[PDB]
């Protein structure tokens, strides 16, 4: 799987409170986190399904 | 516009609870489940101005007349969004031109707790040091959002002083305020930064970005409405 899947979630500098998903390699599942709205990293998905399809098993 | 039926009491991290209904233009942008993700400002009965990075869609809703989001009994107006007008010049890389207009499906019913904020003229000059106010339900500590609407008085900063910290990240459609003991934070985005113009509260900025830890000694960055108001007027005129 892509290495970006191993990066911690990144909220960014914008002040929004947008629910997004990131892959947590420690637990082996995609978890939710709050995204600020701008400058998202790659381990940031709009659905748990997209996240698992991209990072599952990393 | 810009005149609350209920006067606010002055004197968001380190801000204070607002008098219920004293910022009638403040709206809460929520998803279909009621989850607050951004703030916004009513500019008239059919339009709301917010930040482009909030990524609002027609599935989201505008909640007007709200004060305590933890009160299920509180009377509010859940307004559907007919169309979203994101400024085509919004730069997703630099965050410049961070503004979006929301056209409501059904007009909001203006009242004692629901009304519009005034818009400035493109040529208006709000001097640095001017004490303005920002409001919202964003975090009060950098955690869940406060139930009751918060407010904070803060000074506008000159571009020169802002750049002393942010350097070239400050663009032409951005205006800074804060670094004075308060700070906008997670959940405040899209909300208003207002200053008085002839006594009427006028939208000078839209909460955009800033310190990644909501530091109160760092300049907050807002979309400069004077640089974007012509785009606003044009959009309303064509829709």
């Amino acid at each position: 799987r892509p290495d970006f899947c191993l990066e911690p979630p990144y909220t960014g500098p914008c002040h929004a409170r947008i629910i997004r998903y990131f892959y947590n390699a420690k637990a082996g599942l995609c978890q939710t986190f709050v995204y600020g709205g701008c400058r998202a990293k790659r381990n940031n998905f709009k659905s748990a399904e997209d996240c698992l399809r991209t990072c599952g098993g990393a | 516009c810009g005149v609350p039926a209920i006067q606010p009491v002055l004197s968001i991290v380190n801000g204070e609870e607002a008098v219920p209904g004293s910022w009638p233009w403040q709206v809460s942008l929520q998803d279909k489940t009621g989850f607050h993700f951004c703030g916004g400002s009513l500019i008239n009965e059919n339009w709301v101005v917010t930040a482009a990075h909030c990524g609002v869609t027609t599935s989201d809703v505008v909640v007007a007349g709200e004060f305590d989001q933890g009160s299920s009994s509180e009377k509010i107006q859940k307004l559907k969004i007919a169309k979203v007008f994101k400024n085509s010049k919004y730069n997703s890389l630099t965050i410049n031109n961070d503004i979006t207009l929301l056209k409501l499906s059904t007009a909001a019913s203006f009242s004692q707790t629901v009304s519009a904020v005034c818009l400035p003229s493109a040529s208006d000059d709000f001097a640095a040091g001017t004490t303005c106010v920002t409001t919202g339900w964003g975090l009060t500590r950098y955690a869940n959002t406060p139930d009751r609407l918060q407010q904070a008085s803060l000074p506008l900063l000159s571009n020169t002083n802002c750049k002393k910290y942010w350097g070239t990240k400050i663009k032409d459609a951005m205006i800074c305020a804060g670094a004075s003991g308060v700070s906008s934070c997670m959940g405040d985005s899209g909300g208003p930064l207002v200053c008085k113009k002839n006594g009427a509260w006028t939208l000078v900025g839209i909460v955009s970005w800033g310190s990644s830890t909501c530091s109160t000694s760092t300049p907050g960055v807002y979309a400069r409405v004077t640089a974007l108001v012509n785009w606003v007027q044009q959009t309303l005129a064509a829709n």
